[PDB]
RNA sequence: AGGACACUGUUAUAGUUAACUAUGAGAAAUCUUUAAUUCUAUGGAAUUAUAUAAAUUAAAUUUAUAUAAUGAAUCUAUUGUAUAACUAGUGGGCACAUGAUUGUAAGAAUGAUGUGCAAAAAGGGAUGAACCUUAUGAAACAUUAAAUAUUCUAAAUAGUAGAUAUUAUACCAUAAAUAUGAUGAAUACAUGUAUUAUUGUAUAAAAUGGAAGAAGAUUACUACUUUUAUGAGAUGUUUCUAA
């Protein structure tokens, strides 16, 4: 515990149970382009590419693509502000950010409203989410309910 | 009450919605206060003691 | 010494919020240091050819 | 309240009438109804105990329920006492306990009134403390306390010790009487 | 000499045991925790009586054994040397320090005070948490009397406050009454020596036959 | 944290033909497991048409760059936001609440999160740097908070009941193992024997004449409710001064 390249890694470089080994093919087929959304997971088994263990498990964007490496911006929080860091990471620590599939899938979907009200002279109905507001009013029935009559009941030792 | 009249004959409920808005009051002064706390009241617009605001009800 | 206080981290926090926390913003993007030479070499000759 | 100096006839505590349900979702709409009586000071007091109970014996949370409707009940009183035995539950610094009292009062509103003050004394505890199970008007032959029973054979006369002074001044002359 | 039992008494929030990281511990002075006649099958002794706890506290190595030989002395006296069965829980695995200020000081290798105060090892105790069992015997119907007053005197040897009474449980299973008597009635009770097994239907068929030959 | 004895370290005894089956005890440097909390990221740009290359592919085939057009999409708050230049003081800190390490222990030593005193007024804790109400120019009138209502001392000896001991303080200015009494209290059994809850006394020893703040109090002590009144640069109403 001494102030080193990998200090205090016991927990956070172990590999699971029941999961040794070298990984499989389904991570080298995977593409990268600029622009897109990363997250950063390392994978304790190969020992050529790994960043620091302050970085595990924080999300960037692909800048530049190198014949061996990816180029990933992220944000630190040095004493007073909030700057800027790049590295470079191999392919098989990363993994594709999702939560935007949601987002780009409605604009895809309202692309296609505005392009329909274009024939027609009405104005345009987007779609945004939903809003949670006070609690709506409901109908109940006594035909098939009955209600069930609840009392307190005298206390009994466990044993 | 006339809809819950015409409910009533052939035994239903119909519980209504809820109001539309809130009443909110400040009564103890926040000079020790948590960060958090500091923050909330200030996005309520409720600086002073003795004072009230209305605020619209939703799930946040 | 008198054996003092060897050194807290005490108001640490309340010291850095006294002005906000400012984020520095990435600029457009291939522009930051570090791109691949092989692919600005080509990124030149295009703009050329084009005005 | 004119002769006495606090409410004795009609005490702080009153006798409501609750029932809620659950609020409805896709997996399941219209769910069950409860109804049940808790004696408190306001609704707003008898939400708060009835919303706990619910949650011992069934998983319910209070924070997805929604309160159907709560009365109030009032008897129309004559005036004749009667018998009134009281089965409950408190708590205590040890744990929990339960026992059974007997008492004689007007209504079982002024009847659970006397109930806290002889637990004032006897038990120590605030008045939160104690769970009411049921309150019941006992006839003849089943009265298990002599108490009860010295008071309850008729044609009763006793005297009164006289101990009170009759004006509210600083000071009267000697050899009046306060009688 | 030993220390007054004021100095350890209340719980401290990690436990410190022996291992390769701490050697050098002296050796215990009780030896023997099951006394009486233990030989004694399921059926011999019906009835068990506890000692519940009622407080957080250290209890050291040197009292469970003289507490444990009141109790033994004295249900000798009145039932006999077969007639009961006595067993201790607990086991000690903590470890005590002590910073021991000398005398001769103030030069090389023996320095004074609070400088390099870390303990050097002295003797072993229990840890013992809130309503939880200590010691226990076994009997038959006659000598419930007995019990009831050898664990009173087994009290007095510890601090603290403690309750004795009788369990609900037959003999040293961990089986209630009731819940015993149903079984015997169907016949899924198996006779193991000191206790009972019970007999389920999970395993192949030709195993389940194999186990009911030692039925009861 | 909780959980478990299945891996690593540890421990008491009985059985069946070294192996299996039971009832017990465990872990600052053990894990088949695993919450409350703490933190990171998205919640507007995307598509179409045309062109450029000395990159890239078996290939108009991809990766990139232009120009044209097509837009305000989660709740609350903020009228500004952003950028430069020059320069002082400080680097011996302490306390409260929550949770820890060493130590037999300390108004002891050393870390973690929040708020204070230092540098902060008035009112209350008899008196006190840090406890409880509480934001700030000069005054007058009404309403409360913290705390109190026999008298000193402004304000009802305004109610039900118990305590016999010179009883009665949130931080706060000490009391234990143990032995026995009493209730028109409760449950089991035969008017009484067992437990449970509440409560009294003994255990209880010091240096000038003494401290519930004091006189004194048994209805000025203790336990539980509802009304009335007194009481702070607090909060309302009016007059006046400061860029
Ligand atoms: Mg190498
Ligand atoms: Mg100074
Ligand atoms: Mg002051
Ligand atoms: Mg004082
Ligand atoms: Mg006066
Ligand atoms: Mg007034
Ligand atoms: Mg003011
Ligand atoms: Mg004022």
């Amino acid at each position: 515990s001494a102030g080193g390249y990998r200090r205090k890694t016991r927990q956070l470089l172990k590999q699971p149970f029941r999961k040794h080994g070298t990984p499989g093919l389904s991570v080298y087929l995977a593409t990268y382009r600029i622009g897109d959304y990363v997250t950063i997971s390392i994978n304790p088994s190969i020992h050529k590419g790994m960043p620091f263990k302050y970085y595990h498990g924080r999300t960037g964007r692909v800048f530049t693509v190198n014949p061996k490496s990816v180029g990933v911006v992220l944000h630190k929080k040095v004493n007073g502000r909030l700057s800027v860091k790049t590295i470079f990471v191999r392919v098989e620590h990363l993994k594709k950010y999702k939560g935007r599939d949601a987002f780009l899938e409605r604009v895809n979907k309202n692309n296609e409203i505005l392009k329909e009200a274009r024939e027609k002279g009405i104005k345009l109905e987007y779609i945004r989410q939903k809003e949670e507001g006070p609690r709506e009013e409901f109908i109940l029935n006594l035909d098939e309910n009955k209600p069930v009559k609840v009392g307190y009941e005298p206390f009994i030792k466990v044993y | 009450e006339k809809t819950k009249s015409d409910y009533k004959s052939k035994n239903m409920l119909y519980i209504p919605k809820e109001p539309n808005f809130l009443v909110v009051v400040k009564i103890k002064s926040s000079i020790g206060a948590a960060p958090r706390q500091r923050s909330i009241l200030k996005l309520l617009r409720l600086n002073k003691t003795n004072s009230a605001v209305l605020v619209k009800n939703n799930k946040s | 010494m008198a054996k003092k206080k060897n050194g807290t981290l005490a108001n640490k926090n309340y010291k850095d919020h006294r002005n906000g926390i400012k984020r520095q913003k990435i600029g457009k993007l291939l522009e930051l240091p570090g791109v691949n030479q092989k692919f600005l070499r080509n990124m030149k000759y295009a703009r050329e050819g084009l005005k | 309240m004119d002769f006495a100096k606090r409410n004795y006839t009609v005490p702080p505590f009153k006798e409501y009438k609750l029932s809620a349900c659950l609020t409805p979702t896709s997996k399941n709409p219209q769910p069950q109804i409860y109804e049940s009586t808790i004696y408190a000071q306001n609704h707003v007091f008898a939400r708060s105990k009835f919303f706990k109970l619910l949650n011992d014996k069934y998983k319910l949370k209070p924070s997805k329920l929604v309160l159907l409707g709560a009365e109030e009940i009032k008897e129309q009183v004559t005036g004749e006492v009667k018998n009134y035995g009281i089965s409950f539950v408190f708590r205590c610094k040890k744990g929990l306990q339960n026992s059974y009292r007997e008492f004689r009062a007007i209504s079982r509103v002024s009847a659970l009134d006397f109930l806290f003050r002889e637990a004032a004394i006897r038990i120590r505890c605030k008045r939160n403390d104690i769970f009411v199970i049921d309150i019941k008007e006992l006839e003849d032959e089943e009265i298990k306390t002599g108490k009860v029973a010295e008071f309850n054979q008729p044609d009763l006369k006793f005297p009164v010790f006289g101990k009170y002074a009759n004006t509210r001044d600083l000071y009267v002359p000697v050899n009046t009487n306060l009688s | 000499a030993r220390r007054p039992g004021r100095c350890y008494r209340y719980l401290s929030k990690k436990a410190y045991h022996k291992s390769r990281f701490c050697k050098s511990v002296p050796d215990l002075k009780i030896k023997i925790w099951d006394s009486g006649r233990r030989k004694a099958e399921v059926l011999d002794f019906p009835i068990c009586i506890n000692l519940i706890s009622h407080a957080r506290e250290n209890i050291s190595e040197q009292a469970l054994d003289a507490a444990r030989i009141a109790a033994h002395h004295y249900m000798v006296k009145t039932a006999g040397r077969d007639n009961f069965h006595l067993r201790v829980n607990v086991y000690p695995f903590h470890v005590l320090r002590i910073n021991k200020m000398l005398s001769c000081a103030g030069a090389d290798r023996l320095q004074t005070g609070m400088r390099q105060s870390f303990g050097k090892p002295e003797g072993r105790v229990a840890r013992i948490f809130f309503d939880q069992i200590v010691m226990s015997i076994r009997t038959k119907k006659g000598n419930e009397a007995a019990a009831m007053e050898a664990l009173r005197r087994s009290r007095h040897k510890f601090p603290g406050k403690y309750e004795v009474q009788v369990s609900s449980k037959f003999g040293f299973t961990g089986l209630y009454t009731e819940e015993f008597n149903k079984l015997r009635e169907e016949g899924c009770l198996l006779a193991n020596g000191n206790t009972v097994a019970v007999l389920k239907q999970k395993g192949p068929i030709s195993q389940y036959m194999k186990k009911l030959e030692k039925q009861l």
